[PDB]
Order: structure tokens, then C-alpha cells, then sequence
């Protein structure tokens, strides 16, 4: 059984930690939603 | 059940301990979560139930109580914001610039960062704080990290 707990406010944050890259991906998406990488 | 506007935890007991499947948005009474996460059973929040509505396992999406509320869409260009919800630890923004999924249907924003699964339906945010989509469906990469699409339902 799976229940729901409250974790925050739904808020943009000045100085928030900034990361990550910016990966432009040839993709496929199937009939059962999942994503694959088209090389 | 507690209907306030706001970011999720999606746990279970059928597993040790308790364990978070995912993560999902509360907005105007509404549940929105990945399909993933849930594969389309009622939620418990408090004593109140909350019952699938909409879903659909193509765009990964699932709303319960009523029809998928949030519309705003990645400009292509600005930074945003992963409200990420990790399991036992507390929300936390992330900025990034998202790249971009290109498929045979159209373009879509995509957002680079490694979490646990019960991570999943996390949402993404513009600079005015609404919801642009859900971070946890997407594709393995050489490294082995993981990178989401964006993934918005849409709003009728
Ligand atoms: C379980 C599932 C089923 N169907 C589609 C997608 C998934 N998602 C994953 O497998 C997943 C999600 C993440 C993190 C971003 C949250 N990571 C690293 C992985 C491997």
C-alpha cells in the first residue's frame, strides 16, 4: 500500500547549488514510454 | 488527507522498512506523479484515499483526485530548477541548464543529474517557481549517468 508525506513548498531558490550539463541526445521513445539513446 | 499545494514523498511498506518509490506535485487538488512510480494505484494521505484519474505509460504521467493541472512548458533558453526529493533527505534546488532529447516528434528539454529511482517525478521549475515537468524519465549515457527528459503532461 503507498501513501503520500509532504516535503516542501514548490519555491525557485536564489543561490541554489549549480551543476549539471547541457547533453543535446538523439532519443526514441517506445510504446512502453521508456526512452533509448538512436546512435 | 492533506490536499495543500506542494512537493511530495510517494512511500510504501510492502518492502523493509519504509521505502520512497518516488516523489509528485500537489496543485489545485490534484496529485501529479510519474506512472512509473505508482503503475496506477490509489494513494493513501492520511485516512483519505486518493484515486488514479488520468494516466498514461507512453508520457510516463498519472494524475489522481482530477485531470493534469500544470501546463508550463522549458523556454529553450533560461536555467531551471530540479526540486529534487531524495529518499531520507531534505529538498533541495538544483539549477541547471537543461540540453535537449532530439526525437523523430519534436524537441524536448532534458536535465543532466544522477539520483536514486526514488527520486522519481521530482519536479522541474521556471523562474517564477510553476512546475515546467517531472525529472526521472530518460536515458543511460556512456559515463553510466543517468540524464531525464522534462516530461509535462497537458492541460484541457
Ligand atoms: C524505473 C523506471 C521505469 N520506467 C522508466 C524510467 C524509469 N527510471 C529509471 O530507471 C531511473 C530514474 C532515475 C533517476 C532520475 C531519477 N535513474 C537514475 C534511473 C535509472
Amino acid at each position: 500500500d503507498m501513501y503520500i508525506e509532504r516535503a516542501g513548498d514548490i519555491t525557485w531558490e536564489k543561490d541554489a547549488e549549480v551543476t549539471g550539463n547541457s547533453p543535446r541526445l538523439d532519443v526514441a521513445l517506445d510504446e512502453s514510454g521508456d526512452f533509448s539513446l538512436v546512435e | 488527507g492533506e490536499t495543500t499545494d506542494g512537493v511530495y514523498r510517494v512511500m510504501t511498506r510492502r518492502l523493509l522498512g519504509s521505502t520512497q518509490v518516488g516523489v509528485g506535485v500537489m496543485q489545485e487538488g490534484v496529485f501529479h506523479t510519474m506512472w512509473h512510480v505508482t503503475k496506477g494505484a490509489a494513494l493513501r494521505s492520511g485516512e483519505g484515499r486518493l484515486d488514479p484519474y488520468w494516466g498514461d505509460v507512453k508520457q510516463d504521467l498519472v494524475s489522481y483526485c482530477g485531470p493534469w493541472k500544470l501546463d508550463a512548458a522549458w523556454d529553450g533558453l533560461s536555467e531551471v530548477q530540479l526540486l529534487a526529493v531524495p529518499p531520507g533527505e531534505r529538498a533541495k534546488n538544483i539549477q541547471t541548464l537543461p540540453g535537449i532529447f532530439k526525437t523523430k516528434d519534436g524537441d524536448i528539454g532534458a536535465v543532466a543529474l544522477d539520483y536514486p529511482a526514488g527520486t522519481s517525478g521530482s519536479p522541474i521549475l521556471d523562474k517564477c517557481g510553476r512546475v515546467i515537468g517531472l525529472y526521472g524519465n530518460g536515458v543511460v549515457i556512456k559515463n553510466g549517468s543517468y540524464v531525464s527528459a522534462i516530461t509535462q503532461g497537458k492541460r484541457e
